[PDB]
Order: C-alpha cells, then sequence, then structure tokens
C-alpha cells in the first residue's frame, strides 16, 4: 500500500524502451502540469507541422486548444488538469527542479520524493501522519526544513 | 498449606464446568494418593465405560496423570492399574491460561458487531463487500445497486448483538471470579 | 499517483489502411485509444510524450484475418491509486451512506463507516451534504481523502477513500 510496497509496474527498475535499466520515475502534483501541457506544446507542434505538409485560466482555456489539438474525448485528462491546477502548487519549472535537485540531495526514494512534492503541510509531524513512508527517513528537523523552503515556494499563481 | 489450595484448586474446574460425577473421580484421587483405577470403578459403582473418559477430563486438562502402575501380583499375570496421579503444578499451568483465552473470545463478538464488514442483497441473495458495493452505486442513485435484482444492498455486522455479548463477558468474569485469585493464590508460592 | 511510463502496445491494423501513409493511422490510433484511458495494471493513462520518437518496428500479419500486428512501444504518464495514499478531491454526487469526491480524472467514493461519527448525513440539504461537528462537507467542498481501497479491474479502477482520520475531511 502507502508504504512503498508497489507492484511489479512500479519497481526502482524501470526498463526504458531501449532496453536498459533505470530509476522509477513517478511524477507529484509539482511536475504534472507543467510536464502535460509541454507535451502538448508539441503534440499541437507536430498538428500544425504535418498539417502545413493566473494560472486557473491558463489552465482550461488553452485545455481546450487541446482539446482542440487533442481528440478531445479525453475530457477526464481536463479533468486531471482542473485537478492539477487546485492542487499542484509549483511554476517556473526552475522553482521545482532547485526543489528536486534539493530533494535528490536528500538521498529519498523517489516515491518519497514525489511525496513531498505532491503534499503540502506544515510540519514533519504532519507528514508523519500523512506520509507513513516519511516519519524517520530523515530528521524529522530536516523534514520541516524542506517543509518550510516549499512554503517559501509555496506561492500561489 | 498452598498444595492444600491446588487440591481444592481442581474442584473449582471440575465442579463447575462438569457434572457432579465429575468430582467422585477427582474426590478419589486426593482420596488416594495412588488411586488404583480398578478401585476407583468400584468406590463410585461406575463401570469401566462410565470411569473411562471421566479420568481422561483429568488426563487432557493436565489435572491428573494416569500413571501406569506396573507390578508383579503372585500369580505372575500381566497387572496394570491407572494410577490417576495429582499432577498438582501442572494442572495450575491448565486453569491458568484457560481463563486467559476465553476473555479474549467474548470481547472479540463485541468488536464484529461494532464495524460492519460486507453488504448484502437479500433479494438477489447475494452479499457484498465495500469494494463490491462501490462497484454498482450509481453517480445518479445513494445505494449500490444490484446485478441480478439491480437494488440496494444492506449492511452487514450491525450493532443490535453487541449487547448479546457484554452479559457474556460480564457473566465470564463473573462466574471465573473464584478462580482467577485462586489460581494467582497458588501463584504466591509457584508450587 | 502520476508516473511517467514508457508502455507497449499492439494495434491491429485492418488491410484496407496498408497505403504508403499506414503511420498517419497508426500514431492516430495509438492516441485515439491510448490517452485518457484506465487500464487495471497501470491506471488511467493520461498522456503520451515524444509524439514523434516512437518504436513501430514491424508489422506482423496474422495467419488469417490478413491484418497486420504493429507492436508500438511508446513512453508516456500514467495516474494510479495506491491504498492509505492521501490525496486532494472534491464530491460530485451524493449517496447515502457517504460521498464520492472526484478526485481529478477519478472519482473516490468515501463510505458511511469510512467517515468520522460526528460526520452524520443530512439527507435534508441541498446538495445533502455531511455535517461533522466543525465541518459541512458539500458537493464542491475540498476533502482531504484518503485511498483506503482500490479496485484493480482491467479498464475499471475503483477507489475507497475515508475520512475517518485526522487531516482529513476539508483539505
Ligand atoms: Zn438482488
Amino acid at each position: 500500500a502507502a508504504t512503498l510496497q508497489l507492484g511489479q509496474e512500479f519497481q526502482l527498475k524501470q526498463i526504458n524502451h531501449q532496453g536498459e535499466e533505470e530509476e522509477l520515475i513517478a511524477l507529484n502534483l509539482s511536475e504534472a502540469r507543467l510536464v502535460i501541457k509541454e507535451a502538448l506544446v508539441e503534440r499541437r507542434r507536430a498538428f500544425k507541422r504535418s498539417q502545413k505538409k493566473t494560472r486557473e485560466k491558463e489552465l482550461e482555456s488553452i485545455d481546450v486548444l487541446l482539446e482542440q489539438t487533442t481528440g478531445g474525448n479525453n475530457k477526464d485528462l481536463k479533468n486531471t488538469m482542473q485537478y492539477l491546477t487546485n492542487f499542484s502548487r509549483f511554476r517556473d519549472q526552475e522553482t521545482v527542479g532547485a526543489v528536486i535537485q534539493l530533494l535528490k540531495s536528500t538521498g529519498l526514494h523517489p516515491f518519497e520524493v514525489a511525496q513531498l512534492g505532491s503534499l503540502a503541510c506544515d510540519t514533519a509531524d504532519e507528514a508523519k501522519t500523512l506520509i507513513p513512508s516519511l516519519n524517520n527517513k530523515i530528521s524529522d528537523d530536516e523534514l520541516e526544513r524542506i517543509l518550510k523552503e516549499l512554503s517559501n515556494l509555496e506561492t500561489l499563481y | 498449606p498452598i498444595d492444600d489450595i491446588v487440591k481444592n484448586l481442581l474442584k473449582f474446574v471440575v465442579r463447575g464446568f462438569y457434572g457432579g460425577s465429575f468430582v467422585l473421580v477427582l474426590d478419589a484421587i486426593l482420596f488416594h494418593s495412588v488411586l488404583a483405577e480398578d478401585d476407583l470403578k468400584q468406590l463410585l459403582s461406575i463401570n469401566k465405560t462410565e470411569l473411562g473418559p471421566l479420568i481422561a477430563r483429568l488426563r487432557s486438562d493436565r489435572l491428573i496423570s494416569i500413571h501406569k502402575q506396573r507390578e508383579y501380583p503372585p500369580n505372575s499375570k500381566s497387572v496394570e492399574r491407572v494410577y490417576y496421579y495429582v499432577k498438582y503444578p501442572h494442572a495450575i499451568d491448565a486453569i491458568k491460561w484457560k481463563v486467559h483465552q476465553v476473555v479474549q473470545r467474548l470481547k472479540d463478538d463485541l468488536d464484529k458487531n461494532s464495524e460492519p464488514n460486507g453488504y448484502m442483497c437479500p433479494i438477489c441473495l447475494t452479499k457484498y463487500t465495500q469494494l463490491e458495493a462501490v462497484q454498482l452505486l450509481n453517480f445518479d442513485r445513494t445505494e449500490f445497486l444490484c446485478s441480478l435484482c439491480d437494488e440496494p444492498l444492506v449492511e452487514d455486522d450491525s450493532g443490535k448483538k453487541n449487547k448479546e455479548k457484554q452479559d457474556k463477558l460480564n457473566r465470564l468474569m463473573d462466574q471465573i471470579q473464584p478462580i482467577i485469585d485462586s489460581l494467582k493464590k497458588i501463584d504466591d508460592s509457584r508450587i | 499517483m502520476f508516473f511517467i511510463k514508457d508502455l507497449s502496445l499492439n494495434i491491429t491494423l485492418h488491410p484496407s489502411f496498408f497505403g504508403p501513409r499506414m503511420k498517419q493511422y497508426l500514431k492516430t490510433k495509438l492516441l485515439e485509444e491510448v490517452e485518457g484511458s484506465c487500464t487495471g495494471k497501470f491506471g488511467y493513462i493520461l498522456c503520451v510524450l515524444d509524439y514523434d520518437n516512437i518504436d513501430i518496428q514491424r508489422g506482423r500479419i496474422l495467419p488469417t484475418d490478413g491484418s497486420a500486428e504493429f507492436n508500438v512501444k511508446y513512453r508516456a504518464v500514467v495516474f494510479k491509486p495506491f491504498k492509505g495514499e492521501v490525496v486532494d478531491g472534491t464530491v460530485v454526487s451524493c449517496s447515502q451512506h457517504g460521498f464520492e469526491v472526484q478526485v481529478g480524472p477519478m472519482k473516490v467514493f468515501v463510505t458511511k463507516h469510512l467517515m468520522p461519527q460526528d460526520l452524520t448525513f443530512n439527507a435534508g440539504s441541498n446538495p445533502p451534504s455531511y455535517q461533522s461537528s466543525e465541518d459541512v462537507i458539500t458537493i464542491k467542498s475540498r476533502i482531504r481523502v484518503k485511498i483506503e481501497g482500490c479496485i484493480s479491474q482491467v479498464s475499471s479502477i475503483h477507489a475507497i477513500g475515508s475520512i475517518k482520520e485526522d487531516y482529513l475531511g476539508a483539505i
């Protein structure tokens, strides 16, 4: 369950389609929307290429634009985008990139590093109540350190 | 002294949870330390079949021990007596833990009647898990319909039997009340 | 929970589409049936990355049906629930014994026994909401939902959420 017990399809050794071992890659609400729209950029980029021969509104107004770009029946993807904007709290990808560099410094398993980014809390104890994974892997003080650093980055856009 | 309380200790188990005659077999153990089975058969005028299992209840519950009284009579015949020995400290072992687990068991039915677990479609004769439930509740619905009856369910393991078990628990403590400290009275010496 | 994933798909291409431009229809169907789909094994398949560099290697013609069989490997992002996990959400409709919290693409239900006792159900309210000692939790309310159970059925994942614990109910 939520205690680092994930299936074969979600092991650390996520073999890329080139056939070699690689680390499991998870995504929190700190990268999901900022990668989905970016990929949609490529999608519309080819969509017009081969055709030749706050954050809230930037979410949905462009969601409909890429609904034009996509097949449009994936409105549940739009639900996910909405869920992101309502609860994904990063921007200016270098922001979250510094965050992730710090979390790489944390020596935390990528599941846990995603747990941190996804959750927006105040104390180490709140995390331990929500993330039994993140209770002792680092000093709880360091937990609050990085929680506070997030709160510094916790700015609504 | 303490061993006398052990002598009386098994009487608690024997005269409460068994019939009247069960102490009549136990009494004979206290009556004669080396209690010959052939004699104990005559003492209560019970036949071989009737006396047999009575010792087993005392044997199995570590209360008695049928010691193989092999000996050589004058006639040189195969002489055997089931000498019902009194293993006082080991019978304490049997009474001690038997009081231990029963208190847990009557507690178990209480918690089960406070946490509904499953469901039931009494129309389609189908019980459901909550995961089963979350499959046929419609977003236009408030209770999970069925697939054979397409009808709502009923919660399973509700709290109408909860009060039944507390009396059993209370009756357990009030009836085991003479037994609990009678063991600990002996356990002061640990003999 | 969101993951970047590399998935392999086998797509059957009916013979009529055997133009010089087969890969057109190929990528087409890939998107048409992979983005935004539910799997019991990977969770809702949200979006596909690298629309161009997709391994499309070689067809096989099924011995009958003459339809080519293609084994597409591609890299995408999926959303997967897990038991015991903590999420946000918002209700959609009401139930007599709990409420169904739309956690993004998927809707997570919280049952009557899954809620704290003080959170009682008001049927009279419109919409019938769930009222705690401190919180009246309604359709648009933001609920901190914890994922208790998950259904791994192919094409349909169902999640059991509960607010009986702390830090739950309203976010
Ligand atoms: Zn039925």
